[PDB]
């Protein structure tokens, strides 16, 4: 006599709504320096996404944070990133897959397949 | 929307013809929607003539309906039907005597049925694994009702079968509903001559975005009107929307008239108490099939049923279903 | 050439991932009380699972904050509920229903409607 209740909602809505909090300064408890424009983030969306930024998160002690990216990545191959990390959406265009593609590889982002190989033309 | 063909008590007229198909004969000149997909079903004694004949009366309703429309015929020992109409007809329960019902679904955006048939072995194989590809009662992402049928089950190995031949595409997030049958009348596969003799599992697999469901089980605990009613008020707490949606109803031939006392028409009688314009069909039938879920767009309420799967196939009992085949 | 990527998976792994965290106190943030009984999560998560945690989490410093519900909450009906905001997975048992559902209107947790559970047997 154990009944269940799954949901398949919830995870879009969390998601959704912590990207809105990712909007609006509010609770959010990291910036990313990159090549001078300023990013902000979650430092728990960001330790779930990959693991170049889970290896430089965890251990260290709360408080202000810069993890700047110092010259690798780009920052039309960034923005797409972090977007599909808060919304599980990507944009890409003839203009932005080799960025994007460098990045992926680079920061070894999970949850997303190499299918943005021959989409394009 | 869903139209609905039936059969009443008051046309036994005494003439050579089944009564059903003299109805669907005259009815179907006035249908409105274009018929794709027929679920029918008559009692088990207006598919004899002789001893079995069950083609001239299978046949005559396989002709009528159009080509491209595909039919599955299966026959019960009961009827449970609501007249022709509005939504507001008040269900009556058949035992022993001439009625039927033919349900006719026309094409809706989105929404894909398609039958399934499983026939039984003298020696072979159980199920590999494509005829649950071949129809989709697995690897479909929106699977969300189907509507198992069972046929001659007496045999041993047979009764078993159902037991083996659920289990392949159970465990998921569907609603399971039916039960056993006497035999099947007509399917439209055009690559089988029906064998009356056979049997196997037939049955219906709804699939689709919006198709909302709810399933209640009658088990042995309720024997009066109030215990009926407080049944289902549980399904009316589902929050099922009212317009675009059929009723199910498989119960079993030791219930009805004999169990509840000296009454009839209590089931159909308290669906419409609570929901007040549903349809409602269903069978008589000597199994039952289903359990306690509630499944829609977002929630899913599974029985956590630990043990195996002894939480499908009760007996004695009844099971409801409000399939929301729409939006 | 807007192709658009699509992935169903990318929100229960994310949902699974905090869930992780949350077990062995990776970046926890966040310390709340429950009669005596100490549970840990993530601000954020909080911060938009319910609409309680949205008005006592907002307006602070990046000091942890340590809440406290009062005695109307129990153990008993927020560690099925505090499960289930990280798992989208809501367990219920005979002694649960009551104090769950009792749980979710001082709290009022999204995505999760109060009106099925009037449909259990149990």
């Amino acid at each position: 006599s154990v009944f269940a209740y799954e949901s398949s909602v919830h995870s879009t809505n969390v998601l959704l709504s912590l990207n809105d909090q990712r909007k609006k300064d509010v609770l959010c408890d990291v910036t990313i320096f990159v090549e001078g424009q300023r990013f902000r983030a979650h430092r728990s969306v960001l330790a779930a996404c990959s693991s170049y930024f889970h290896s430089r998160i965890v251990g260290q002690a709360d408080g202000e944070l810069n993890i700047t990216l110092p010259e690798e990545v780009t920052v039309k191959g960034f923005e797409p990133l972090i977007q599909f990390a808060y919304t599980a959406k990507l944009i890409l265009s003839k203009e932005n897959v080799d960025e994007v593609c460098k990045c992926v590889e680079f920061l070894s982002v999970h949850n997303i397949e190499e299918s943005c190989f021959q989409f394009l033309k | 929307s869903v139209t609905w063909i039936s059969a009443g008590l008051a046309e036994a007229g005494h003439l050579e013809g089944h009564c059903l198909v003299r109805v669907v004969a005259e009815e179907l000149e006035n249908v409105r929607i274009l018929p794709h997909t027929v679920l029918y079903m008559a009692d088990s004694e207006t598919f004899i003539s002789l001893e079995e004949t069950s083609m001239e009366t299978a046949l005559a309703l396989e002709k009528l309906f159009p080509k491209q429309c595909q039919v599955l015929g299966i026959v019960t020992p009961g009827i449970v039907v609501t007249p022709m109409g509005s939504g507001s007809n008040r269900p009556q329960e058949i035992e022993i005597g001439e009625s039927g019902f033919a349900l006719l679904f026309p094409q809706i955006e989105g929404i894909k049925i398609q039958p399934f048939h499983f026939i039984k072995d003298p020696k072979n194989l159980t199920l590999e694994r494509h005829q649950l590809t071949e129809v989709g009662l697995l690897d479909n992402p929106e699977l969300r009702v189907v509507l198992v049928f069972g046929y001659n089950c007496c045999k041993v190995g047979a009764s078993n079968y159902l037991q083996q031949v659920v289990s392949t595409f159970s465990d998921m997030n569907i609603i399971l509903a039916g039960g056993q049958v006497d035999n099947l009348s007509s399917l439209t596969s055009e690559k089988n001559p029906l064998d009356i003799d056979a049997s196997g599992v037939v049955g219906l697999s709804f699939s689709g975005h919006r198709i909302q469901s709810a399933t209640v089980l009658l088990n042995e605990d309720v024997s009066d009107e109030k215990t009926a009613e407080a049944a289902m008020q549980r399904l009316k707490a589902a929050n099922i929307p009212e317009h675009n949606t059929i009723g199910f109803m498989f119960a079993c031939v030791g219930r009805g008239f004999q169990y509840y006392r000296a009454k009839g028409n209590v089931e159909a009688d308290a669906f419409r108490k609570f929901f007040p314009s549903v349809p409602l069909f269903g069978f008589f039938g000597n199994g039952e099939i289903g359990c306690d879920r509630i499944v829609t767009g977002n929630f899913i309420l599974r029985k956590c049923n630990e043990v195996k799967d002894d939480d499908l196939f009760h007996s004695y009992t009844t099971i409801m279903a409000l399939i929301h085949l729409g939006s």
